[PDB]
RNA sequence: GAGAACAGAAAUCUCCAGUAGAACAAAAGGGUAAAAGCCCCCUUGAUUUUGAUUUUCAGUGUGAAUACAAACCAUGAAAGU
RNA sequence: GGUUGCGGCCAUAUCUACCAGAAAGCACCGUUUCCCGUCCGAUCAACUGUAGUUAAGCUGGUAAGAGCCUGACCGAGUAGUGUAGUGGGUGACCAUACGCGAAACUCAGGUGCUGCAAUCU
């Protein structure tokens, strides 16, 4: 009676929101390459994660239901999909939702010198921890394409928000890069994602306070390509950036002690 | 080759099915446990019959299960009941083996005119070493193929100790 | 009969799941430890029990597939001056109040850090597939620990000497259980009753003519022993890894070419074809 | 819960700006430097650049010439110890640690049921942190290991409660005070009755104190001394069981005594009255100490901490003979007591008065100074081991340190609900723990003068409390009949 | 062993998400994938970043308790967790904000007569014979003593009461549909 | 499907199978498999206290409903839920 | 390399029928006083490493096996289809062009890879 009501709890609206869950989908031309960053770019979203078996017949910019099928079934906003073909190898689709309803899509294909976390030197982690950021670019700021792509990682790889954090679960970085300055006429370039793992050490000049931080590669290694964008409608933006809603002369002071200025 | 996959008896399971609950279910209850010294266990009805008189959920039978020595003397000494000749049937594919005895007096044990006559189901189920592991909680597994019990190795097993006879075709 | 159809059809459980030692479901719980709250990092103590000898583990979480910090076992014991009872629930005991102090040992607090200080280790217990029960062996080992200055939270109740019909303890039971003079007790039963029995029973021990009070009383030293040294030590070997490889493939079967198996058939159609 | 209130939309914006950094400039300005020892001398000018607390010590011990470590002090207005600098020439403040650290004890062990009744007492073995005596409302003491948290020889002998308990400083012999008229003299490993008991006090026994090493001859067991309610006190030979000398001075009830420094028994009385006390003229008064307005609670010494463990260090590792545990008892005297390079034991008194006086008993029997402070009554003082602060327990919910030296008020620890009836000290004189009459007991970092951390257990009111001399441990006692034992 | 690192502009960070924006002028060449040392510059290019990421996080104010042992969803004594601030950073949204404010019939009548909606105690009414108190709806309801209840006085009594049970259950169940559509 | 006296088309016991013609509150579409199915043990709930909703005539430092958060309660060896 | 314990991926790891295993380690195995749970020491519980055994489990090998997976100008630039033309045709629907572009089918290869710690002629 009542278990399956707690499904319907989660799965409605609320003020103080959950995780957006990840959905990586296997396309019609998956392949062994491809199922492996798949599962390295996974590792990182993990627990807040979901993998099929299947190889689904889906063509994102032709035809949207099957993806808003799968995303108010499952309940997962963030969907990958994965595609593959001689124009677009290793088509990495990553799309958002907004109400079982599609936001946005953008295309990273993935080039031919990826490195897997089975090649590097393999270090210390913990599953599924805040990761830190690093986002280099003034094109991240200025231009809607890379807004586009700091929305998404930002919102795919925080996992929970949170007031309060510890020292310990500061432990690894992304790294997102933009493949040099540009301007505009030209083409746009690779995006460049690395993962950092840190070590601390005791720096003199620092002190106690503030140490050295070391930086030492794990991956996964990709580097990203920019395809065909969908981007939001304009009153769609003023819906999704919505505060949830929840004075003057009048302050709290600390004891509580609601005081008010005369003036 | 045998040193120690043997042929010991996993379990003897004496069985007594009643038509009516009340006074003769509890007596044939009694029968058992005496004769164990366990407590009986009250198998349900699993539906409703009509032509059998009786309801789902009404408990209508009691059985209990004897392993080691004590299984061994009330094996044999109902196997006494029955002649030591018992049939080409009898025997299950999986090498196990059962009969019945009707009138449980037949095998030590009075009579007492307040307790009436019952008969038993004899089963009795084999096993070698090593059937654990079909069995235990970790690692579990399934028993190769030639470690498997069969017909023909428990009946050679019983034509044996016992010195009992098979009988038909 | 099996539908070839079906046999496609059916999805494997995981593959180390599908093996009895180890359950998923239990897992995704451990996968997390709120983790909403804060961020934090998880040691867990790993304890499974294996026939003629005890382990316990201790083992981070990772999506590589995890790292141990410490490792403490029964042939250790040996070393520290304990041959005897293994199974036992005291000789349990012993590896949690040793474990403990070869990773503080290491860890270096007696004998990141930053805004302070030394900060207290926190492992939350593995359960194991192992059942729940009162005076379990399993929970021997945490209540070792415990001496050794681990925190996980616990009961009193599932060690042995609990009241089921009221909340209360034993010391005295459990400090039995410690030593092994409840199983000094039994080794008295069979001298004063049988020695067919006694024979067959702690016959290493009567090899040695260690008695059941002296016993108690050499368990209590070993323990002292633990805390002075347990840094541990590895054993040298005799032969290298070549060798073990190289006499270990002398029973080891290898494998054949498509053209060996092209052959058999050949040869197999030649035989249990044509007409005998 | 009524919680700490929020931050308000202007003092989130404070905080979502990038701010200040750790920096250090660089930083080399040339100022100059002072160098003072807290005991009494001025040592003259340097003036280097700017430099961490850490090389400071590097500075002073090749000037020296000791390789001691120092802990350092500055502005002294303010007393506060680059990191002083940012406040704003310095005169710096430098003293000895006796390098150290016992940790702030967190974690329960789970409860340790056994006696049916409330526990009065709880003292720890001097040498090991595994032995612990405790003397309860039920007419057995036990002794625990507390390794393994588990009752270490059950123990039976009197016929009324047992109300105080002591550890012998050799760690020999333990001594029980009862309610009845006795004392029953024991050993740890037997566990068995040394004799007959103890018998020539009328009424019950208030407090026992033992004849410290440094004083008894090498190859001679140290002599018992015991008060009573009858006012009387008698010195206990352990080995014939017969008292030398009975003293009757005080008229009153005796509410505890202490064996000194010198010679010198001390005796905190109901008559209001403070009685120094020598051995050497074979039971007779010499000094006669009069402030108080009510009688005397508690009597504590700058020496206790050390007179109390005799020779055994934090280690514990054993003396070889008795002549090597002579000058180890000394030698862990002579660490606390030449301050100036003069043994100047300092006592001090509690009283219901709501004052404690400060006492120098051979040098003069006028007191140097009152502490004045507390509404209701103070019950238990302690020195820190190193004489340095004083801290004393009452009954106003609330702990006050007062400097030992010339008895100067430094803080309140503020915390407490209910009354406060006893504290104890880590050996490094850093944590204080202190318990109440409600359930909590709580630890006191006395370098920021501060809350550490609560740590909630019992069900019920808590009597005793005390710190293992190591500082792993810390045990408990009260009126809910379980032992809890504490640890990091 | 330097710790502090310069730029020529400076970084706009994001603390609440913990990241850091970093606008200064990148090289083509050093980051061309025909160049053999390409990673290198990366790791000393973000070295640099995290660094100052850092470097504002351990100077931000920290939480430092005094409670300890089962602190029963929170932190104990010795840690000291940094209290970070809100993200400065507008997300998108993951679903539309909880709003289907509908009257519902009832509520616009109890404001048109107030019918102050009441203070709401809990269960358990009170039983005259029995002694003993015993709710209401719940279990052994005041509703259901009839149905138990050995004799009635004045076509049987008991089923008609539960007909008109069912009737208002009907009628609560039927009065959602209209208020559930308007 | 293969066996066991009375015992039969349907009485209970025993061995091997249904990737789920298990029943998962529901409706489907997926996957849980040492479960959410079946069986046993342990237990309140319409809790109390404060910022956003709205309503009062003693505007009742909020009096009570409602939205959220925090202490608490239940259970378990705990992780937790 | 073998083996135990923990695993990451989660069928190249499973399923069906046979075959082999020196060492150690798993394992089966013996016993019911103690704590514990059962109709039943079979499960679970404890005690011993003794009396025994590689017979299973486990790990490899075997087979034009049953499945699954990868690669391809094998099928195929095929169907599907955006865009363009006052293209065709009575309609149903289908060529031309500028752009993307599947799956069965058919042939070829493979039959688990690997993180951490201890221990073996």
């Amino acid at each position: 009676n009542a278990r399956a009501k707690r499904a319907l709890v989660k799965r409605e609206a609320k003020l103080v929101e959950n995780v957006k869950q990840a959905l990586f989908i296997p396309g019609q031309s998956c392949n062994k390459n491809l199922h492996d960053i798949m599962v390295d770019l996974s590792a990182l979203k993990k627990p807040d994660m979901k993998r099929f078996n299947r190889k689904n017949d889906i063509h994102p910019f032709e035809d949207m239901s099957p993806l808003e099928f799968f995303s108010e079934k499952n309940d997962c906003s963030l969907m990958v999909l994965m595609t593959s073909s001689k124009k677009r190898k290793n088509n990495m689709t990553f799309i958002r939702t907004f109400g079982y309803k599609i936001y946005d899509m953008i295309e990273l294909m993935v080039a031919d010198n990826f490195k897997l976390l089975s090649d590097f030197k393999k270090l210390t982690f913990t599953v599924g921890l805040k990761p830190m950021f690093t986002f280099q670019g003034a094109a991240f700021d200025t231009h809607p394409v890379y807004k586009q792509i700091k929305s998404l990682f930002l919102d795919f790889f925080r996992g929970e928000s949170t007031d309060l954090q510890d020292v310990a679960g500061l432990q690894h970085v992304i790294s997102m890069t933009i493949q040099g300055d540009f301007q505009d006429g030209e083409p746009l370039p690779n995006v460049l994602f690395r993962v950092y793992k840190l070590k601390s050490y005791k720096s003199d000049q620092g002190g106690k306070r503030l140490p050295r931080i070391e930086l030492v590669e794990i991956g996964p290694r990709l580097d990203f390509k920019i395809g065909r964008i969908h981007t939001p409608s304009p009153d769609m933006v003023t819906e999704a950036h919505k505060k949830p809603k929840q004075k003057k002369n009048v302050e709290l002071d600390i004891m509580g002690d609601k005081l008010g200025r005369i003036h | 080759q045998n040193p120690m996959r043997d042929l010991k008896i996993e379990k003897l399971v004496l069985n007594i099915s009643v038509g009516e609950s009340g006074d003769r279910l509890t007596r044939a209850s009694k029968v058992l446990e005496q004769l164990s010294g366990q407590t009986p266990v009250q198998s349900k009805a699993r539906y409703t019959v009509r032509t059998f008189g009786i309801r789902r959920n009404e408990k209508i039978a009691v059985h209990v299960t004897v392993r080691g020595p004590k299984a061994e003397e009330i094996l044999e000494r109902g196997l006494k009941v029955k002649e030591y000749q018992l049939r080409d049937r009898n025997f299950s594919a999986t090498g196990n083996f059962g009969f019945g005895i009707d009138e449980h007096i037949d095998l030590g044990i009075k009579y007492d005119p307040s307790i009436g006559i019952f008969g038993m189901d004899f089963y009795v189920v084999m096993n070698r070493p090593g059937a654990r592991v079909t069995r235990r909680k970790r690692c579990k597994g399934t028993v190769g193929n030639s470690h498997k019990t069969t017909k023909e190795d428990t009946v050679s097993w019983f034509k044996q100790k016992y010195d009992a006879d098979v009988l038909d075709k | 009969a099996k539908s070839s159809a079906y046999s496609s059809r059916f999805q494997t459980p995981f593959r180390r799941r599908r093996e009895g030692k180890t359950d998923y479901y239990q897992r995704k719980r451990l996968v997390t430890q709120h983790k909403a709250k804060y961020n934090t990092p998880k040691y867990r103590l790993v304890v499974r029990f294996t026939n003629k000898d005890i382990i316990c583990q201790i083992i981070s979480s990772t999506i590589t597939g995890d790292v141990v910090l410490a490792a403490a076992y029964s042939h250790e014991l040996p070393r520290y001056g304990i041959t005897h009872g293994l199974t036992n629930w005291a000789a349990a005991y012993a590896t949690g109040l040793l474990i403990a102090r070869r990773t503080l040992q290491k860890l270096g607090l007696d004998e990141e850090a930053v805004e302070d200080g030394p900060r207290p280790f926190k492992v939350f217990l593995d359960i194991g597939l192992q059942r729940t029960t009162t005076g379990a062996r399993v929970f021997g080992a945490l209540k070792g620990a415990s001496d050794g200055g681990l925190y996980v939270p616990h009961s009193e109740n599932r060690f042995p000497g609990w009241d089921f019909e009221t909340e209360e303890i034993d010391p005295e039971l459990l400090r039995s259980y410690i030593f092994g003079g409840h199983v000094s007790q039994y080794m008295e039963e069979l001298a004063d009753d049988d020695e067919e029995r006694f024979s067959e029973l702690f016959k290493g021990y009567l090899a040695d003519d260690i008695d059941a009070d002296s016993l108690e009383d050499i368990y209590t030293s070993a323990h002292e022993a633990i805390r002075a040294d347990p840094a541990f030590k590895p054993t040298e070997k005799k032969f290298t890894k070549e060798q073990y490889a190289a006499e270990s493939k002398k029973y080891r079967q290898t494998k054949l070419s498509k053209e060996e198996r092209a052959a058999r058939v050949a040869a197999k159609i030649a035989a249990l074809a044509g007409q005998q | 819960s009524t919680l700490i209130p929020p931050p308000s939309k202007k003092q989130k914006k404070e905080a979502q700006l990038p701010r200040e950094v750790a920096i250090i400039p660089k930083d080399l300005p040339n100022v100059s430097i002072k160098f003072q020892a807290l005991d009494t001398g001025d040592n003259a000018l340097r003036v280097p650049g700017a430099i961490s607390e850490k090389q400071l010590e590097e500075l002073l011990n090749q000037l020296n010439g000791t390789s001691v470590p120092y802990t350092f002090s500055c502005t002294i207005k303010a007393s506060d110890p680059y990191s002083s600098l940012i406040k704003p020439q310095i005169t710096l403040l430098y003293t000895p640690r006796a390098v150290f650290k016992v940790k702030p004890v967190t974690r329960s062990s789970s409860a340790i049921a056994g006696h049916g009744s409330t526990i009065l007492c709880s003292a720890f073995a001097p040498h090991t942190s595994s032995r612990m005596v405790t003397g309860a409302g039920d007419n057995t003491a036990r002794i625990w290991d507390c390794d393994t948290q588990t009752p270490m020889h059950t123990l039976k002998g009197h016929y009324n409660w047992v109300l105080c308990v002591s550890w012998s400083p050799d760690g020999e012999v333990i001594a029980t005070g009862s309610m009845d008229n006795t004392i029953r003299l024991w050993d740890p490993k037997s566990g068995q009755c040394l004799g007959d008991a103890l018998r020539g006090h009328s009424k019950w026994i208030t407090s026992l104190s033992w004849e410290p090493i440094h004083l008894v001859k090498p190859g001679s067991k140290p002599r018992l001394a015991s008060s009573s309610k009858d006012g009387t006190i008698k010195i206990w030979d352990t080995v014939s069981r017969v008292c030398q000398y009975t003293m009757s001075g005080h008229t009153n009830s005796v509410s505890c005594v202490k064996w000194g420094g010198q010679g010198l028994l001390y005796s905190g009385s109901h008559d209001r009255t403070v009685r120094v006390w020598d051995i050497n003229s074979q039971g007779r008064c010499i000094n006669i100490l009069k402030s108080h307005a009510h009688w005397v609670n508690h009597l504590s010494l700058s020496t206790d901490y050390a007179l109390r463990i005799g020779a055994f260090d934090h280690t514990g590792k054993k003396p070889s003979t008795p002549e090597e545990a002579q000058k180890k008892a000394l030698e862990n005297y002579e660490k606390i007591c030449k301050k100036n390079g003069n043994s100047e034991e300092m006592m001090v008194t509690a009283s219901d008065d709501y004052t404690m006086f400060l006492w120098n008993p051979l040098k003069s029997t006028k007191p140097i100074a009152r502490m004045t402070g507390h509404q209701k009554l103070v019950n238990h003082v302690a020195f820190s081991p190193d004489g340095r602060y004083i801290v004393s327990a009452s009954f106003d919910n609330s702990i006050k340190l007062w400097d030992g030296r010339d008895g100067k008020f430094i803080s309140t620890f503020r915390g407490h609900v209910a009354s406060v009836y006893q504290v104890a000290w880590s050996s490094d004189c850093r944590l204080l723990v202190s318990c109440s009459k409600d359930t909590t007991l709580k630890v006191w970092d006395v370098r920021t003068r501060k809350l550490s951390v609560d740590l909630p257990g019992h069900k019920d009111e808590v009597y005793t409390v005390d710190w293992s001399v190591d500082g792993k441990r810390v045990c408990s006692g009260g009126k809910d009949k379980m032992v809890r034992l504490w640890t990091h | 062993l330097p710790v502090t690192v310069e730029k020529p502009i400076p970084v706009v960070y994001d603390l609440g998400n913990l990241a850091a924006f970093d606008s200064n002028v990148l090289d083509k060449n050093d980051l061309d994938s025909s160049n053999a040392r390409r990673e290198e510059k990366i790791k000393s290019l973000t070295r640099d970043n995290v660094q100052l990421l850092i470097n504002q996080l351990l100077s931000l104010p920290m939480k430092t308790t005094t409670e300890s042992v089962g602190g029963t969803g929170g932190q104990s004594s010795v840690m000291t967790l940094l209290q970070l601030p809100d993200p400065t950073t507008d997300l998108p949204r993951e679903k539309p904000l909880p709003k289907a404010k509908a009257m519902t019939k009832w509520e616009k009548f109890a404001a048109k007569k107030g019918i102050k909606p009441k203070e709401r105690a809990g269960k358990m009414i009170y039983d005259e014979a029995s002694g003993e108190w015993v709710p209401k709806w719940g279990y052994k309801g005041a509703n259901k003593k009839l149905d138990d209840q050995w004799l009635v006085e004045v076509i049987d009594p008991r089923t008609l009461n539960r007909a008109e049970r069912k009737r208002l259950v009907k009628k609560n169940e039927k009065q959602q549909r209209r208020n559930m559509k308007n």
